[PDB]
């Protein structure tokens, strides 16, 4: 079965690439990360730094988590992301999203040892 | 990267009293919760107590609830247990937690080496 880290990272890391490349970009990670397989996922964020700097953020400045858990942790530095949000357009089965670029904060919620992200809660 | 100093385990008869103290180390923000967890022979590690950073949001396991006492200096990463009507029950190695929720051992990323309590008959 798959742990919460290893979602974490099928879900939010893309470390293969320094930003989206191409307008398509969401259209085909949502797909190809399982995210639109019984429905479209809303939003979703990919995170292009090395997993090694992501599961840093743990170690860094603690913060509360939207859902009022207080094991959530934000980035020291701004990461470069990608924000995958679905157009109005959008059918499943044929899930279509807006591919915006951003260079922000993130927010994690960090649980396991080894300590890692297992949600991604935010960027700033 | 980050270090719990514990301090105060060591050994009493039952209806004694200890106080441990753990100060986390170079960290540079606050640790929004700290907490004591602890683990006896044989037994899973269970969350014994934890409190916010502000001095509130205490929570407390259902068999120390009434006789131990977390306190934390405001605003910052130290944290303390009092520990009072102390039961054989209550031996084990008790840990510092530092960066967590509640007392929920897996959300926590910080963990001291443990300090012993042993409570004999």
């Amino acid at each position: 079965k798959e742990t919460a880290a290893a979602k974490f990272e099928r879900q939010h890391m893309d470390s293969s690439t320094s930003a989206a490349s191409s307008s398509n970009y969401c259209n085909q990670m949502m797909k190809s990360r399982n995210l639109t397989k019984d429905r479209c996922k809303p939003v979703n964020t990919f995170v292009h730094e090395s997993l090694a700097d992501v599961q840093a953020v743990c170690s860094q400045k603690n913060v509360a988590c939207k859902n009022g858990q207080t094991n959530c942790y934000q980035s020291y530095s701004t990461m470069s992301i990608t924000d995958c949000r679905e157009t109005g357009s959008s059918k499943y089965p044929n899930c279509a999203y807006k591919t915006t670029q951003a260079n922000k904060h993130i927010i994690v919620a960090c649980e396991g040892n080894p300590y890692v992200p297992v949600h991604f809660d935010a960027s700033v | 990267q980050v270090q719990l100093v514990e301090s105060g385990g060591g050994l009493v008869q039952a209806g004694g009293s200890l106080r441990l103290s753990c100060a986390a180390s170079g960290y540079p923000w606050t640790y929004i919760y700290m907490g004591w967890f602890r683990q006896a022979p044989g037994k899973e590690r269970e969350g014994v107590a934890a409190m916010d950073s502000g001095g509130g949001g205490t929570l407390y396991a259902d068999s120390v609830k009434g006789r131990f006492t977390i306190s934390r200096d405001k605003g910052k990463n130290t944290v303390y247990l009092q520990m009072d009507s102390l039961k054989p029950e209550d031996t084990a190695t008790y840990y510092c937690a530092a960066g967590g929720d509640a007392l929920v051992a897996t959300r926590y990323g910080r963990w001291g080496q443990g300090t012993q309590v042993t409570v004999s008959s």
